[PDB]
């Protein structure tokens, strides 16, 4: 039933953007703080940004902020990601996280391998 | 007294001969102080266990016990589970303190270690326990930012407009750059500390070399005030 | 490639899945449970409470006489009682301080306990040299102890925190059989009155039909939201209800092989812990994080009651096969047996 | 007389005051059965002793002292000895919780895991009371058997007497409890307005409520009125206030206090 | 290794397509009929008398 | 395996003293209350002693009482049991018996070997009746045998004490049946215990020829413990 379906994302020169979107079913998308995390080629899954239930805190991962930006829409159910002036290191699999507790602020087990409640992930390739 | 067959008071006997037993297991039980060791794969943290237990005498749990100024300290190490933590933390909802190991040296995994420390902190059962914060590695991370291409810009950018505070108090001989990004780093885990304590809630910040000798007096002195504070909230004094 | 087209085919027998499921929703079950009567509120009061161990009890099983009964407490200790008199008639300490859960053999002469350890230890009670001796330690699994439940005197499930459950011989000490489907630390799992079938429900949503004759997931549940911390058959064994993080109940049917209704309520809204039946199977008894219990009609989905009596969160419940009492523990320390009052 | 009906009326409610709420205090105790810590038998100890005082000694004073009814010489001697064995009770039960609560601070880890005690408890609860007795009782009745019409100790013509009793069970705990919570303050800032200002108030409701009776006692043995009467009632208003600063103020009372409320 | 896991979720949807499912109005009807038969032998639901209780 | 070893009797003059010993090996001897029953040269079995568990309670025969003590050494797993002023109707064999007591428990299950002794030259007891002492019996034919108290032996817990011993020739005896009906570990199918209150049977379905023995019939349903006269079968 829980279904986080990720769309966006592909071949983009350096310096490009790209906006990621992440679909949720299965769930109430307003109770969860909401993740996304990131696998690079040959690299364990790294997590990228964060978003709070109501949105009022936000977090990054310190070596993308500034240049990006993420987005919670309650009514759409949808979780955006707006990816500005991409790099080659930015290169990568990026995956839609939910934290698997409501009314909670920790969120453990998120960028594990094997996952219950994650997407299959969007393929972003910044190669000129 | 009456009302009670000939074996139905020797059973009564022998519930009380058993409640002895249980009280006399209280006494040890409260005795000792209970740890739990948390780290990530290059901590380091098995290098510390090691040469702590030595100089101060698959499972799914290792224990390690040891006494410093004749009180004892038992600590656990998992080890054997699997990569997912949210169920088997529970356990550990009333050690008395929560000793995390961070590598302070590695630039690139120690976002997974802030938020490994977020995500303890901020746990509902760990949300009355301390936490000792050793942070590994002082001397790789010396030689690291001492010359060489790393840089904590690249990684944290407000490294560059970051200044080590007038009340310093720099260990002697080090290098300026070294403090500097010292204190960088244990602020880094402060933040989070401060961000979200609120009383019953506070975490020792330590910076542990490879092999450091005063490293169960340290966990001594930090369980000390931890205990210190719980007799004061118990009197509501502070 | 191969895996996207592989997995566009899984994508479409869950679609298959799903149709086949809705074309035999003729009526909901509140539907078909609109006219009768009411349960009323249950009011149960406490009877008897124990007060034996030191830490938080994590697990308990009650015994198949109905009135001896055993606890399992992370101080690393493990206490028969007798429920009717409150006496200790044996109290077991383990190897391992970190214990997850309990069993109870139904002919009595044996416990199983294990936890953190990855190993359930066997205990023989009845010993011509009058101790507690441990009879047997199975050690196949690699992560912790969910739960445990005997089905003779030679024969066990466990389910890991590995994503695997396992059939044992306890003879040979050797896995019989190994289920592999979950995705998710499995927490609990229920075995039919009939000892052909059982369920097991895991950290991935989802509660899964095992035959432990010939090893397979038969069906597969998934409705809740989050992860499943108990399960517990339906008396007439084609039924069962699922307690998880999102404060709801859910119950599931083997036949029409999908969920018939939903236990919750607005104020609630932490996580169960622990799920029973009563003796008919019109109570479902929901230990929650909250330090109280509800009593839920399991038709109709009201609520009938609260166990309000313990002072930190509850961990495990169960109900005598009379149907006489119901005991409760939870992480103060404390054991309570409630029962009706007439 | 309606000045004097409502005087004992006002009399009787300080006395209910204080029966009533060490009864809930000792209710509590009972009820909990969590409050089994060495510092929840204190704080028993202490709402006895001040329960027995609001129970016994002023509702045997209304009419002594107001609608006159002499009740005699031996039901005097008794009224004394309860009053005085009561009053220093409380007295060395507050002294003994202040000890308790010093070494809570000054050690914490012998304080939480090496200490141990069940014979202990009940040893210092036998010796504080015996104290409390052996300071005043026996010289009471010697006194007693010296003289002289008003119901007095009869030992206040002497000065001697008077003096020593008084620096005992007054000097000792008020030098003992200051220098503990001194401590207390001292080197908890040395490692904080609330603590401090709780710390002195708990010192000053006892200094107040036992010093002036003490003091106007022996001026006037060394060398009755409006001013003695008030000295009087100050250390019976002590018994009032200590349900409230001492038990309350402890997590496990309050926090059965809540429960069972 | 995702083409064997893969298969083998592939193939266990398609055990599970192929079990037959009776409607929800009977399997309600059954759990109802269960459940006001054995009524009456319920302790925790029209509790028994004060002098039947084990537990008192 | 599980093993009780009697030692210190003898010859003694009338007036004098002697003490006796039981080593327990094989087994938690600090777990197990533990009783002294002394059986006449021809004359039944009869109670004298009890000692509890931890020591804390303690029961002599009214026969016995103000002479004998008995007395435990845990650590070196023994029990003593002191005699004073020995009369001549002290001779007897004595046996050293465990009784474990909780729910479930097995009271005088093991007896041990038993110890002679031989010297030269009341008012609320349950007693206890065993009418039939001499049964002429052939192998594979069923047996009964009667016994018959005074006071009701069913208490307000369900629970009916009875208990059904067998004595084989030369051998100590042996728990057949506990509290009336339960089957002690070891005995075969074939005994059986049904009693009403008062009277009650026990029945033997396939005698062999191991069964020729004397029975002996026992309360505990209150602290001066009572045997039965016992009933001899014999081929
Ligand atoms: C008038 C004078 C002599 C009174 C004597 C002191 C009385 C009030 C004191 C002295 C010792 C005290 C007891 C000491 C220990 C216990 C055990 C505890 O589990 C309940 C309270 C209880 C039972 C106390 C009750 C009050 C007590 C009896
Ligand atoms: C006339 C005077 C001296 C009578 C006694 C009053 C004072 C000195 C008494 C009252 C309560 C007493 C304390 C009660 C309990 C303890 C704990 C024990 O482990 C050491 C002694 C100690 C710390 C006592 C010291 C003396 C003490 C403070
Ligand atoms: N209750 C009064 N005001 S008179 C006696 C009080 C007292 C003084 N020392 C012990 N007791």
């Amino acid at each position: 039933q829980v279904q986080l379906q990720e769309s966006g994302g592909g071949l983009v020169q350096p310096g490009g953007s790209l906006r990621l979107s992440c679909a949720a079913s299965g769930f109430t998308f307003s109770n969860y703080k909401m993740n996304w995390v990131r696998q690079a080629p040959g690299k364990g899954l790294e997590w990228v940004s964060d978003i709070s239930q109501s949105g009022a805190s936000i977090s990054y991962t310190g070596s993308v902020k500034g240049r990006f930006t993420i987005s919670r829409d309650n009514a759409k159910n949808t979780l955006y990601l707006q990816m500005n002036s991409l790099k080659p290191e930015d290169t990568a699999v990026y995956y839609c996280a939910r934290c698997p507790a409501p009314f909670t602020r920790d969120c453990f087990d998120v960028t594990s391998t094997t996952y219950a409640y994650r997407g299959q992930g969007t393929q972003v390739t910044v190669s000129s | 007294g009456c009302t009670l067959s000939a074996e139905d008071k020797a059973a009564v006997e022998r519930s009380k001969m058993i409640e002895k037993q249980l009280q006399k297991d209280k006494q040890v039980y409260r005795r000792t102080l209970r740890l739990l060791l948390l780290g990530a794969d290059n901590s380091g943290k098995s290098t510390i266990v090691k040469q702590m237990r030595i100089y101060h005498v698959t499972s799914g749990i290792f224990e390690t016990k040891f006494q410093v100024d004749k009180v004892n300290f038992h600590m656990f190490d998992v080890g054997a589970q699997r990569d997912e933590r949210r169920k088997w933390i529970q356990c550990f909802n009333d050690v008395t303190a929560i000793i995390f190991v961070v590598d302070s040296s590695d630039y690139n995994r120690l976002q997974e270690a802030l938020n490994d420390f977020k995500s303890i902190w901020n746990n509902r059962w760990l949300r009355t326990i301390s936490v000792i914060l050793f942070l590994n590695k002082q001397d790789l991370l010396a030689e690291k930012v001492l010359a060489g291409k790393s840089k904590i810009e690249d990684y944290f950018p407000e490294f560059a407009r970051y200044t080590t505070p007038e009340d310093a108090t720099p260990e002697p001989g080090e290098d300026p750059r070294v403090t500097r990004a010292k204190y960088f780093i244990r602020k880094e885990f402060v933040d989070i500390s401060t961000a979200s304590g609120d009383g019953r809630h506070i975490c020792y910040p330590h910076f542990t070399c490879s092999v450091d000798t005063e490293n169960a007096r340290r966990i001594f002195n930090d369980c000390k005030d931890i205990i210190l504070q719980m007799n004061l909230r118990e009197y509501n004094l502070v | 490639s191969e895996l996207d087209q592989l997995r566009q085919e899984a994508e479409q027998l869950k679609n298959q899945i799903r149709d086949a499921r809705k074309a035999c929703a003729d009526a909901t079950l509140s539907q078909i449970t609109n006219n009768i009567d009411p349960v009323g509120r249950i009011q149960m009061r406490t009877r008897r409470t124990l007060r034996g161990h030191l830490a938080k009890i994590y697990a308990m099983h009650w015994g198949t006489d109905s009135r001896l009964l055993v606890s399992a407490s992370q101080d690393g200790k493990l206490i028969i009682w007798d429920s009717y008199t409150t006496n200790k008639v044996h109290a077991i300490p383990l190897r391992s301080s970190w214990v997850m859960t309990c069993a109870y053999a139904p002919s009595g002469n044996y416990v199983a306990c294990g936890g953190l350890d990855n190993i359930c230890s066997i205990y023989n009670l009845k010993t011509r040299e009058g101790n507690v001796r441990v009879s047997r330690e199975l050690a196949g699994h690699t992560g912790y102890l969910s739960c445990c439940r005997f089905l003779d005197d030679n024969q066990i499930v466990t389910s890991s925190g590995d994503t695997t459950c396992a059939l044992w011989d306890i003879e040979t000490g050797q896995q019989t059989t190994t289920f592999t489907g979950h995705t998710g630390d499995v927490m609990s799992l229920s075995l039919a009155p009939d000892t052909r079938l059982f369920v097991s429900g895991a950290c991935d949503a989802s509660a899964k039909l095992w035959d432990v004759r010939e090893g397979m997931c038969r069906q597969t549940f998934t409705g809740h939201e989050s992860d499943i911390n108990a399960i517990c058959f339906f008396p007439n064994g084609n039924a069962f209800a699922t307690g998880s993080d999102d404060a709801t109940c859910r119950l599931f049917d083997l036949r029409a092989d999908q969920e018939l209704m939903t236990y919750s309520h607005d104020n609630i809204i932490c996580g169960i812990t622990s799920v029973s039946f009563s003796k008919s199977g019109r109570l479902l008894l929901a230990g929650y994080d909250d330090f109280n219990c509800n009593v839920w009609d399991a038709l109709k989905a009201d609520r009938a009651g609260v166990l309000a009596g313990h002072d930190n969160r509850v961990s495990c419940l169960g109900v005598t096969d009379d149907g006489m009492a119901v005991a409760t523990g939870s992480w103060d320390s404390f054991l309570k047996i409630w029962n009706g009052s007439s | 007389l309606s000045t004097r009906v409502t005087l004992a009326f006002f009399m009787s409610l300080v006395a209910f005051a204080i029966m009533l709420g060490n009864a809930l205090v000792i209710l509590a105790f009972v009820v909990d059965k969590n409050l089994r810590h060495r510092s929840s038998y204190f704080f028993l100890n202490l709402a006895i002793s001040d329960f027995f005082v609001g129970v016994i000694s002023i509702p045997l004073y209304i009419p002594h002292t107001l609608f006159e009814w002499d009740f005699g010489k031996e039901i005097c001697v008794f009224w004394l000895t309860t009053d005085y064995l009561l009053c220093t009770a409380s007295v060395y039960n507050i002294v003994l919780i202040s000890y308790d609560r010093y070494l809570s601070v000054s050690n914490a880890v012998s304080y939480r895991t090496q200490h141990t005690g069940v014979l202990k408890i009940v040893t210092l609860m036998v010796a504080v009371w015996v104290l409390a007795f052996l300071v005043n009782g026996p010289m009471i009745l010697v006194s007693e058997s010296w003289k002289g019409s008003e119901c007095e100790p009869g030992f206040f013509s002497e000065w001697y007497i008077l003096a020593i009793t008084s620096f005992l069970e007054f000097v000792i705990p008020v030098i003992l409890v200051a220098y503990f919570n001194m401590n207390i303050y001292w080197s908890l800032w040395k490692r904080a307005r609330r603590l401090a200002k709780s710390l002195a108030i708990l010192l000053g409701v006892f200094a107040v409520c036992w010093a002036p009776y003490s003091l106007f006692t022996i001026v006037l043995s060394f060398y009755k009125s409006v001013w003695y009467r008030i000295a009087f009632w100050l250390q019976w208003f002590n018994s009032f206030v200590n349900p409230l600063l001492y038990p309350l103020c402890h997590k496990r009372f309050q926090k059965a206090f809540l429960k069972i409320f | 290794a995702s083409i064997a896991q893969a298969r083998k979720l592939v193939e266990q949807l398609k055990m599970e397509a192929n079990i037959d499912r009776i409607k929800v109005s009977k399997a309600a009807a059954d759990l109802m009929a269960y459940c006001e038969a054995h009524a009456k032998e319920d302790p925790l639901l029209t509790p028994v008398p004060a002098s039947e209780n084990p537990f008192r | 395996d599980v093993q009780l070893v009697e030692s210190g009797g003898g010859l003694v003059q009338p007036g004098g003293s002697r003490k006796l010993s039981c080593s327990a090996s094989g087994f938690a001897f600090s777990s197990f209350g533990m009783h002294w029953v002394r059986q006449a040269p021809e004359k039944g079995l009869e109670w004298v002693a009890y000692i509890s568990s931890g020591s804390g309670t303690i029961y002599y025969a009214d026969t016995v009482k103000g002479r004998f003590t008995i007395s435990r050494d845990d650590p070196k797993n023994t029990l003593f049991l002191q005699m004073t002023s020995l009369r001549s109707e002290d001779t007897a064999m004595y046996y050293c018996v465990r009784s474990i007591y909780y729910y479930g428990s097995s009271p005088f299950d093991f007896w041990g070997q038993g110890t002679t002794l031989t010297v030269s030259s009341g008012g609320s007891d349950i007693v206890m009746t065993q009418a039939t002492s001499s049964v002429p019996v052939t192998p594979g034919e069923s047996v009964s045998i009667s016994c018959r108290s005074s006071k009701s032996l069913l208490h307000s817990n369900g629970n009916t004490y009875l208990y059904w011993f067998l004595q084989r020739p030369g051998q100590s005896p042996q728990l057949l049946i506990y509290r009336m009906s339960n089957l002690a570990s070891g005995v075969p199918d074939r005994f059986s215990g049904s009693g009403s209150g008062t009277a009650f049977t026990l029945t033997i379905s396939r005698l062999e020829a191991e069964d020729v023995g004397v029975y002996y019939c026992m309360q505990h349903l209150e602290y001066p413990l009572t045997f039965g006269a016992g009933t001899k079968l014999e081929l």
